[PDB]
């Protein structure tokens, strides 16, 4: 499995660019996409999204109509075409993958990303920005949102992600209750419908970085980050 | 004082003979085929929806029987209705009579790589159109008629879609038909299905061919009652013999009705 | 030599069969009259699952209760989402004639096998998104019969060259093979202690098998013609029988002998499928009638009917929450009942 | 959400549509017959441990799929019952062969049997070729097996192929006529058989199958039809 | 030759199956019977749910 995307770089805000990504190692075509963009020194964001099969296709209300988003199933390319840029659109976006259906792990993936830079929706909330912490023992972090995520069918639709520096951001747990592929026994979560809480039982140097929460009844939380 | 006595016994003739088979042929395979609509094939919806439309044709000859019209040649509304009723059932059943024929050959000349056509949502399409385009028929000539103005191309554009052109199919259809058959049967019990297919195209032109005549004398030309009357009974005995000759000259069908009589 | 044993073992079964009757001091419906019969017991079709092309021939409803795996003879395995009717994978099959499928209890795998001889094990669960050929356990000289899973690593199989056998997919090994029986074993069903397994073939008999040891311990043979489905009480001290000889058995492992026999005279049909209920008081099965009828497992008296199938129930089970009851026609479609 | 969900399943539904179609298309076959008779030689000879073998051949733009029966239990009484509504059953006999008796109780079995009570038999009564000169050098004699062939004469609506001795038409004709009378004697008019005399070597079994299954599919439809 | 060895394996399944206990059919009845009862309160099946409790309907 392996997300690579490509272009970027310098363009001016009246210009147009084509971001464009190849996918390897996995069936691209059962595989949604979602498009997330990490401006500098702030959360991410999400951008667009595109169902598998090239069918039902999102955009953030921030980048509705000035984005397209494109699909190339035959040659796992993934595309999407900017037509005009501003200032605050400049971020590093990602190639996240997902795929759904019951018992699945959406937003597993996150590819490299590539770096561009130019010369209602649902608001969360998260206890504290930073929380100094050591190895060695446990932490809890928690979270907000604005509606209960509880949706009648009786889950939640949230999830967790870890950023550590240099690396995409990883899926921690899914749906509140389960662990992603992968993830050790050092994390937990748990919640009531309003306020959620991200455990981790043990910590080590190793997992350094910031965590996110989203929610898929897409936006992400302010952040919060672990100082060792 | 004759004439009358003759249209008195050709109506009791019918009465007794043809009406009992009609009415009673078709209300039974309505029953039949709805007591067993989740195992349904393909003819079994045109089958369906000629049975309903003979139905309601047969029905309406009873107002025919003893000239039973003038009780509602009275009110204008009930007027039309009727008339309207009547051209579109007769043009469905002419026109899904015309669509079996059709659909027979694509079934057994064509039996295989026409897979791809023939499927039971497609039939059912197929028996909406039918539905549409004899409305269609029906009613496009009376809206053009009230808005300009029995016309004499009205009736020229209803003889033709009513007879000339739903016979000219079915005769070539049920000829394809046949040749298929006398082909399969010189090589490789098949004679019951060539003498059945021999005798609704038969049944069809002797029933419907007197009207048709007589509306294109009258067209090239009231006063010819006993005729009309004839002639009427003559087109409304095709509705009368449909459910027999379709339905109940054939195994499947009766396997179905005995299948009916045991567990129902 | 051949006539002695013979003698001999003539001998040893007339041993079995006395020490049999003598057990029989009572028989089931004598006990059964100390509870109230359950009375009619009315269920209706709560869903109804649609997409397979042809026959369906096996299903099995996944620990978790909501999904379930089906089989059908064009070469199909489609995993339902029994909630929503969502159908979570297809699954081509490498042979199109499918005679059975199982759900891993873990459900991460699930497996399959027919007239290919080849039980194959699909992965539900890989990192490239698609459902992957985990193995093709091939071993077996005559039709895959059934299969259920043990482990992720152990799956126990009938065939219809007389044998069952234990495989370790990892080595895709047999671990060790069961012999004894005479005709094709058509059904196995696995203990709930999952140590005792029981087949049927299409002799009269029913056997008995300890995986551990991999030895017949017992046999049953209260039956006519051929035995088509088997299930196991669900306290695992007893398992109930399918027969083409349209009857159904209840036998009792410790026992050793036939309990109850369920069965209308006016039913002259083969059972196709055996199933239990949570609390095992209802006995289900499947017929050739088009229908499944609902027996009370102690009264023995018939408490209801699912006809709501256009041709042979070739498959059923129920839930291990013991929620609904899922049943499998040659008309392709899968019904749950509730 | 579960709306990808829906979606993922629609996906699949159509990929099971666009395969009903193929599904639908095709004609499937299931070839029998003793390992004397050369049903694998036919098989081999279609220019298009293990079980069921397949055979995937087209003539004039429909094709067939072909199941031969591999490694299984010399009974058939529960495999059988798979094969029901297929379009045809080939059975293959080796006439020259004595197991005559053999096949004759076999094509019994397989025509009485009440999950193929409505499956016609394309029989070939295979290996003309041996039966000729088998019955030209005299070397054996068929009455030693079937005596009623002492006082049996050709019927008049024979027709020998162009060229042939009085004898080996006879012969053939006579074991033609215990397979026909077997089909006959239980034939109700639901399912019919389709002798011929046919060679491994012969190209014509293509063409043979496709024309039988013309005339079985003619007659489902007929009956289907209510003309029948 | 080869037919005694398996009319002599034969012989021993059926010893086996001889030499193991059984118990009386009554208590075996008796058994089922308390299972069934005892677990009557957890089968859906047995005693219909309401249509709030059941996940299908």
């Amino acid at each position: 499995v392996q997300l690579v995307e490509s272009g970027g770089g310098l363009v001016q805000p009246g210009g147009s660019r084509k971001l464009s990504c190849s996918a390897s190692g996995f069936a691209f075509s059962s595989f949604g996409m979602h498009w997330v963009r990490q401006a500098p020194e702030k959360g991410l964001e999400w951008v667009a999204y595109i169902s598998s099969g090239s069918g039902t296709i999102y955009y953030a209300d921030t980048v509705k109509g000035r984005f397209t988003i494109s699909r190339d199933d035959p040659k796992n390319t993934l595309f999407l075409q900017m037509t005009s840029l501003r200032s605050e659109d400049t971020a590093m976006y990602y190639c996240v993958r997902s795929i759904y259906y019951y018992g699945s792990s959406p937003f597993d993936f996150w590819g490299q990303g590539t770096t561009l830079t130019v010369s209602s929706d649902i608001v969360m909330t998260q206890a504290t920005s930073s929380v100094p912490v050591t190895p060695g023992e446990s932490v809890s972090i928690s979270c907000r949102s604005s509606k209960s995520l509880l949706h009648s069918n009786g889950n939640t639709y949230l999830y967790w992600f870890l950023q550590r520096p240099g690396q995409s951001p990883q899926l921690l747990i899914y749906r509140m209750s389960n662990l992603a592929s992968g993830v050790p026994d050092r994390f937990s979560g748990s919640g009531s419908g309003t306020a959620f809480t991200l455990t981790i039982s043990r910590l080590e140097a190793e997992d350094v970085g910031v965590y996110y929460c989203m929610q898929h009844l897409l936006t992400f939380g302010a952040g919060t980050k672990l100082e060792l | 004082h004759q004439q009358y006595v003759i249209g008195l016994f050709l109506s009791c003739l019918y009465t007794i003979f043809l009406f009992p088979i009609g009415f009673v042929g078709n209300i039974l395979i309505l029953v039949v085929n709805i007591s067993f609509r989740e195992k349904m094939t393909i003819p079994d919806l045109y089958f369906i929806n000629l049975a309903v439309a003979d139905l309601i044709l047969v029905a309406d000859s009873l107002i025919e029987v003893f000239n039973l019209h003038e009780r509602y040649y009275d009110i204008a509304v009930l007027c039309t209705f009727m008339s309207l009723f009547l051209q579109v059932n007769m043009y469905s059943s002419v026109f899904f009579l015309t669509w079996m024929s059709f659909d027979r050959y694509i079934a057994l000349a064509r039996a295989m790589r026409c897979s791809l056509f023939r499927t039971k949502h497609h039939a059912r399409l197929s028996c909406g159109l039918i539905w549409m385009a004899s409305v269609s028929a029906t009613l496009v000539p009376f809206t053009a008629v009230h808005l300009q103005h029995d016309v004499r191309e009205v009736q020229w554009l209803e003889v033709t879609l009513g007879f000339i052109v739903p016979f000219a199919i079915i005769g070539l259809c049920y000829s394809l038909i046949v040749r298929v058959l006398v082909r399969a049967h010189r090589h490789r019990r098949r004679q019951k299905a060539l003498r059945m297919i021999l005798a609704v195209v038969l049944v069809f032109f002797v029933c419907w061919l007197p009207e048709n005549v007589f509306i294109s004398v009258h067209l090239l030309q009231h006063a010819h009652p006993l005729t009309g009357h004839i002639v009427n009974l003559a087109a409304f005995s095709n509705s009368c013999l449909n459910p027999l000759i379709y339905s109940f000259l054939g195994e499947t069908f009766r396997d179905k009705l005995r299948l009916y009589i045991e567990q129902k | 030599e051949l006539d002695q044993l013979r003698q001999e073992a003539e001998q040893l079964k007339n041993q079995i069969r006395d020490a049999r009757k003598a057990c029989a001091d009572a028989t089931l419906s004598q006990i059964t009259n100390n509870i109230d019969p359950v009375g009619r017991i009315q269920m209706r079709t709560r869903r109804t699952l649609r997409g397979h092309l042809a026959k369906i021939y096996a299903m099995h409803w996944g620990t978790d209760s909501r999904l379930l795996v089906s089989a059908s003879q064009d070469g199909k395995l489609i995993i339902w989402d029994s909630y929503t009717t969502n159908k979570v994978h297809a699954i081509p099959l490498r042979s199109s004639w499918v005679m059975t499928c199982a759900y891993a209890p873990s459900g991460n795998y699930v497996a399959c096998g027919g007239l290919d001889n080849i039980c194959s094990i699909y992965n539900l669960k890989t990192r490239e998104g698609n459902v992957r050929v985990s193995r093709e356990l091939a071993g077996h000289t005559g039709y895959l019969s059934c299969c259920r899973f043990l482990d992720d690593n152990q799956i126990v199989t009938s065939s219809g060259d007389t044998t069952c056998a234990l495989w370790d997919i990892e080595t895709g090994q047999q671990t060790t093979t069961f012999t004894g029986h005479t005709g094709d074993v058509m059904s196995l069903s696995l203990a709930p202690d999952t140590r005792l397994f029981v087949s049927g073939a299409c002799d009269a008999s029913a056997k008995l098998w300890d995986v551990r040891e991999g030895m017949c311990r017992q046999t049953f043979t209260g039956h006519e013609s051929d035995i088509n489905a088997i299930c196991f009480f669900p306290n695992g001290n007893a398992f109930a029988t399918g027969s083409d000889d349209a009857t159904c058995r209840l036998f009792d492992l410790r026992a050793d002998q036939e309990l109850m026999t369920y069965s209308h005279d006016n039913i002259i049909c083969g059972i196709t499928s055996v199933s239990f209920s949570k609390s095992g008081r209802l006995l289900l099965a499947g017929y050739d009638d088009f229908n499944c009828n609902v027996w009370d497992a102690l009264k023995a008296d018939r408490a209801g009917v699912l006809a709501g199938h256009d041709n042979r129930v070739s498959c059923l089970g129920v839930t291990d929450d013991g929620m609904a009851v899922a049943t499998g026609s040659w008309d392709s479609f899968l019904k749950i009942w509730n | 959400e579960d709306k990808a969900a829906v979606e993922r399943s629609k996906m699949i539904e159509k990929q099971l549509q666009k395969d009903k179609q193929v599904y639908r298309r095709t004609l499937r076959l299931l070839l029998l017959g003793a390992d004397n008779s050369g049903k694998s030689t036919i098989v081999k000879q279609m220019r298009i441990t293990s079980g069921i073998f397949e055979t995937k051949f087209q003539v004039d733009k429909v094709n067939f799929h072909m199941f031969d029966v591999g490694a299984q239990r010399d009974e058939r009484r529960k495999w059988i019952q798979c094969f029901n509504d297929v379009t045809a059953i080939i059975f293959v006999v080796d006439s020259s062969d004595n197991r005559l008796q053999e096949a004759l109780n076999d094509f019994d079995s397989i025509w009485n049997n009440r999950w193929l009570r409505t499956i016609s038999v394309i029989l070939f009564l295979n290996k003309q070729d041996l039966l000729a000169e088998k019955v030209l050098a005299g070397k054996s004699k068929i009455e030693d097996y079937f005596p009623e062939f002492a006082r049996y004469t050709t019927p008049e609506d024979a027709t020998p192929e162009p060229g042939e001795d009085p004898r080996v038409t006879r012969a053939k004709y006579f074991i033609r006529k215990e397979f026909v009378d077997i089909s006959t004697a239980s034939g109700d008019g639901r399912h019919i058989c389709y002798p011929h005399f046919t060679c491994a070597v012969d190209t014509e079994n293509a063409r043979r199958i496709f024309n039988d299954c013309k005339d079985i599919i003619l007659q489902m439809n007929l009956r289907e039809y209510n003309l029948v | 030759t080869a037919s005694i060895a398996q009319a002599r394996k034969l012989v021993e399944q059926l010893k086996m199956e001889a030499n193991i206990d059984r118990i009386k059919v009554s208590k075996a009845a008796a058994d089922l019977m308390a299972y069934c009862e005892a677990h009557a309160k957890e089968d859906p099946l047995l005693t219909p749910v309401p249509a709030s409790e059941n996940p299908f309907r």
